[PDB]
């Protein structure tokens, strides 16, 4: 596991570490350590109800595109840990989420 | 509005029979599928497996399926059992819904829809060490 | 000399299939069906796989 740092004050796209064999629907969780995790982008399409627009997602048009995640700047929401969660048709239900991915801000 | 309370024993001897079980409130019971997740210490996010509202459970290869799960019908509980237990597989437990989405990529005749499932609540967690 | 084989299948692996409309093809069909009960005695004409 190997966080990525992010621009202060600026908008930042995380890339999913793993790779879809075929046509894909992400699942996006921002888990929030001694709380409840809140979903971020089901379908990587839309946003679930109550969540708002910062978080987006590419669509899945084509193939040669990459899923990413959409994060509005730096907070203490941002700073917790999310997931990137595929699903592709070749590989199946995917059991384990995979690597975290961390946002860290300083100074 | 669910109120996501979970029962923790907080301390489970080792081989030992295990009631861990998440509360809901103020929620239809068969809505969504019911699934649960348990982080381990240093380690990422870990999904066991989920339980369908038809009362057919799926199961993580890994665990060997040595977790039973029956949703409890008088007490909206998701009651689980875990037997033979370790120090190693005891950690924070979370309780969770499952919507369960199909993408279809061709023709739905032949068959080329996949199910995905997406978490629309998470849980509070409760933290179970051995003793 | 050079032979050319099936490696993988980028993407989804789909099964291969033929559209025919069903309005279109029956139309025909019922066509066909009496043109054949012209010519066989007017019995019931059964297409059968
Ligand atoms: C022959 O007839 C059959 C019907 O008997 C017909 O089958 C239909 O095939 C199309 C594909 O050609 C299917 O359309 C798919 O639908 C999905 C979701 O509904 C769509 O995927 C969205 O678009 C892109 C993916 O390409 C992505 O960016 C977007 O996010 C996707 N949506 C979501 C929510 O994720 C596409 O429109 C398409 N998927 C593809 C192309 O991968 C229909 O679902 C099929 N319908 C049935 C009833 O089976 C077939 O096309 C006909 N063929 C010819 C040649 O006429
Ligand atoms: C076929 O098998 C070989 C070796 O077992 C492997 O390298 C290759 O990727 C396989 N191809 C497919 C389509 O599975
Ligand atoms: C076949 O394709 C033509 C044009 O591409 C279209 O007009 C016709 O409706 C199609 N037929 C079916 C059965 O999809």
């Amino acid at each position: 596991v190997r966080p990525l740092s992010v621009a202060l004050g600026e908008t930042a796209r995380i890339s999913c570490g793993r790779q879809a064999l075929g046509s894909r629907a992400v699942q996006w969780y921002q888990h929030r350590p001694g709380q409840a995790p809140i979903l971020l982008i089901y379908n990587n399409q839309d946003r679930p109800s109550g969540i708002p627009e910062r978080f987006s997602g590419t669509p899945d048009i084509n193939f040669g595109t990459r899923a990413t995640l959409t994060i509005s700047g730096v907070e203490a929401g941002d700073e917790a840990d999310y997931y990137c969660h595929m699903w592709d048709s070749r590989s199946g239900f995917s059991w384990s989420f995979g690597g975290a991915t961390r946002l860290t801000v300083l100074g | 509005q669910v109120q996501l309370q979970e029962s923790g024993p907080g301390l489970v001897k080792p081989s030992e029979t295990l009631s861990v079980t998440c509360s809901v409130s103020g929620d239809s019971m068969n809505n969504y599928y019911w699934t649960w997740i348990r982080q381990s210490p240093g380690k990422g996010l870990e999904w066991i497996g989920y339980i369908s509202d038809r009362e057919s459970a799926t199961y993580n290869p890994s665990l060997n399926s040595r977790v039973v799960i029956s949703r409890d019908t008088s007490k909206n509980q998701l009651s689980l059992k875990l037997n033979s237990v370790t120090p190693a597989d005891t950690a924070v437990y979370y309780c969770a819904t499952a919507r369960r989405g199909q993408r279809i990529y061709g023709v739905v005749s032949f068959g080329e829809f996949f199910y995905y499932y997406s978490m629309d609540v998470w849980g509070k967690g409760t933290t179970v060490t051995v003793s | 000399q050079v032979f050319y084989k099936t490696g993988d299948i980028i993407g989804d692996i789909r099964k291969a299939y033929c559209n025919i409309s069903g309005a279109q093809w029956h139309k025909v069909l019922g066509r066909v069906a009496n043109k054949l009960k012209e010519h066989f005695n007017n019995k019931t004409i059964v297409f059968k796989p």
